[PDB]
């Protein structure tokens, strides 16, 4: 599918410029640029007609925004300036459908498809932050894991054992705390008998600080 | 200049004809689909106007945006053509109405295949000529 | 600006029944300008149908969607397992172009109580100012549930956060996380720390708790 520029953190009233680039041939045609926040649906941003260059914005982003494309390379840009809080979202790159299109002044809307991966924009003032490790210490079941606490930004990485051991593993999604940074936790359930069997070690990796912790759990 | 190009197409019958895309009086950009060439011999595209000869550049969205063909002429032959909303190729003129210059010629320009894509297997032919009193460099396209 | 309202939030349905999603329209939107798009989760979302009832190329028969005006549905009439997830609903008829709230398809399957552990805060942790205290919620369905924090037997409010698990890809279920942190100041100043949780599948609450120093 399309391709798209990677994950960026933007400190507010910043502007971040977001890529999309297609292996096919169908560049020039119409492109469709709308974003996702966490709690709400699709919104959409604008448009561009690589073709003749002709820009379609939405009411809400009419001074903010700006959207580009590039003929040498097979990108189409999008360029949101003084950034807030609210802009924090998945930002999505579209093709519009030839087949039944309609376009009125340069403005192309149809179905859409296909798709870009997506492109997650966060807008925050927190700095960037290495995670605190520490130990999540323990017939039935057992538990135990790991706690990543007060890192930034996102994401973090946790295998168990080097990744030998992954049945039963549940990795949390991260929550923002009211810090600014992020909190995770890692947690494997295993039986009971099988609690004093083995040793367990999580492996954190944050390639942002580039900081790997292993740290063994035991009760 | 770019910005003068009638941009209004309508594919409600399915066909996908905008894929290529990516008597001569007054015609309205509401209804046009692509850009507007006329055949003053050579190949020239029109720009979107206003009723006075004054060039919009709106992309054809406001109702009031025209195409002043008859106002684009040298006595010499004339003729335009331009695909609608619908993707119906249209012409007008008295030599042919388009770019029909002999019944079997046409005057070569970047959307040709567009408008006409049954003249694709026609052979390019270098032509200059005095019409008129301007000089005339267009390639022509014949069976 | 054209309003899409979709209905239920969220739908809990097994493999193989019949999934109805609604989509209203505060304007008398076009047919032929109505689309359905399948998103799961990481990933960009995928078109069903056009023109409310159109499939596009690659859609299985079980798909269908019809309507006109103000009101659409979609249905999915055997549901498979790879067709949970969420759904949307777009109208692409009017100059601002919208789509509606996400609706949910979730799987069905037979209630189960959580399996509830409590974590003291680690020593290393105290050391340095800081005391988190985690209560994991493992493998329960549905993911209706509810944790309380009581700290000498007072209940807590305000300090505490929650973590949950998409729908497992196997046992269907859910897992939840929730962390309690305070300081280490007003760690020290209590002793008991209990997490009580509450879920469809348990009879009564089940607590878990730790005495701090022991
Ligand atoms: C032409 O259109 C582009 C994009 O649609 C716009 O940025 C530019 O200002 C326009 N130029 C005009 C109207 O002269
Ligand atoms: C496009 O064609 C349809 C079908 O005739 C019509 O209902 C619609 O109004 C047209 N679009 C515009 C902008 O006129
Ligand atoms: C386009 O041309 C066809 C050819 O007859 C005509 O039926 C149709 O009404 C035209 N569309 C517009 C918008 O003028
Ligand atoms: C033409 O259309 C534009 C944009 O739709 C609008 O701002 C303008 O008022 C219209 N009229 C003229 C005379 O430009």
């Amino acid at each position: 599918l399309l391709e798209q520029s990677g994950p960026e953190v933007k400190k507010p009233g910043s502007s971040v410029k977001v890529s999309c680039k297609d292996s096919g041939d169908t560049f020039n045609e119409p492109v469709t640029w709308v974003r996702q926040a966490p709690g709400q649906g699709l919104e959409w941003i604008g448009g561009i007609i690589p073709a003749f260059g002709v820009t379609k914005y939405a009411q809400k982003f009419q001074g903010r925004v700006i959207i580009s494309a590039d003929a040498s390379t097979a990108t189409a840009y999008l360029e949101l300036s003084s950034l807030r809080s609210e802009d924090t979202a998945v930002y999505y790159c579209a093709k519009v459908g030839l087949r039944g299109i309609v376009m009125v002044g340069g403005l192309a809307m149809n179905w859409l498809d296909p798709w870009g991966q997506g492109t997650q924009v966060t807008v925050s003032s927190a700095s960037t932050k290495g995670p605190s490790v520490f130990p999540l210490a323990p017939g039935g079941t057992a538990a135990l894991g790991c706690l990543v606490k007060d890192y930034f930004p996102e994401p973090v990485t946790v295998s168990w054992n080097s990744g030998a051991l992954t049945s039963g593993v549940h990795t949390f999604p991260a929550v923002l705390q009211s810090s600014g940074l992020y909190s995770l936790s890692s947690v494997v359930t295993v039986p009971s008998s099988s609690l004093g069997t083995q040793t367990y070690i999580c492996n954190v990796n944050h390639k942002p600080s580039n900081t790997k912790v292993d740290k063994k759990v035991e009760p | 200049h770019i910005n003068r190009t009638a941009l209004n197409c309508n594919d409600s019958l399915q066909t996908g004809f905008i894929t290529s895309l990516f008597p001569c009086d007054v015609v309205s950009a509401r209804t046009v689909c692509g850009p507007v060439y006329c055949f003053t011999p050579s190949p020239v595209v029109v720009g979107t106007t206003d009723k006075l000869g004054i060039p919009t550049y709106n992309w054809g969205e406001n109702e009031t945006d025209v195409f002043m063909l008859e106002s684009l002429r040298p006595g010499g032959w004339f003729g335009c053509t331009w695909m609608n909303s619908t993707g119906f190729t249209k012409t007008c003129g008295a030599g042919g109405s388009g770019p029909w210059i002999t019944p079997r010629c046409l005057v070569d320009y970047p959307y040709r295949l567009w408008h006409y894509p049954c003249t694709v297997n026609f052979t390019l032919h270098k032509v200059r000529m005095f019409v008129g009193g301007i000089e005339h460099r267009f390639d022509a396209a014949c069976n | 600006e054209i309003e899409l309202t979709q209905s239920p939030g969220t739908l809990s349905l097994s493999p193989g029944e019949r999934a109805t999603l609604s989509c209203r329209a505060s304007q008398s939107v076009s047919s032929s300008y109505l689309a359905w798009y399948q998103q799961k989760p990481g990933q960009a979302p995928r078109l069903l149908i056009y023109g409310a009832s159109s499939r596009a190329t690659g859609i299985p028969d079980r798909f269908s969607g019809s309507g006109s005006g103000t009101d659409f549905t979609l249905t999915i009439s055997r549901l498979e397992p790879e067709d949970f997830a969420v759904y949307y609903c777009q109208q692409y008829g009017s100059s601002p172009q919208t789509f509606g709230q996400g609706t949910k398809v979730e799987i069905k399957r037979t209630v189960a109580a959580p399996s509830v552990f409590i974590f003291p805060p680690s020593d290393e942790q105290l050391k340095s100012g800081t005391a988190s205290v985690v209560c994991l919620l493992n493998n329960f369905y549905p993911r209706e549930a509810k944790v309380q924090w009581k700290v000498d037997n007072a209940l807590q409010s305000g300090n505490s956060q929650e973590s949950v698990t998409e729908q497992d890809s196997k046992d269907s279920t859910y897992s939840l996380s929730s962390t309690l942190t305070l300081s280490k100041a007003d760690y020290e100043k209590h002793k008991v720390y209990a997490c009580e949780v509450t879920h469809q599948g348990l009879s009564s609450p089940v607590t878990k708790s730790f005495n701090r120093g022991e």
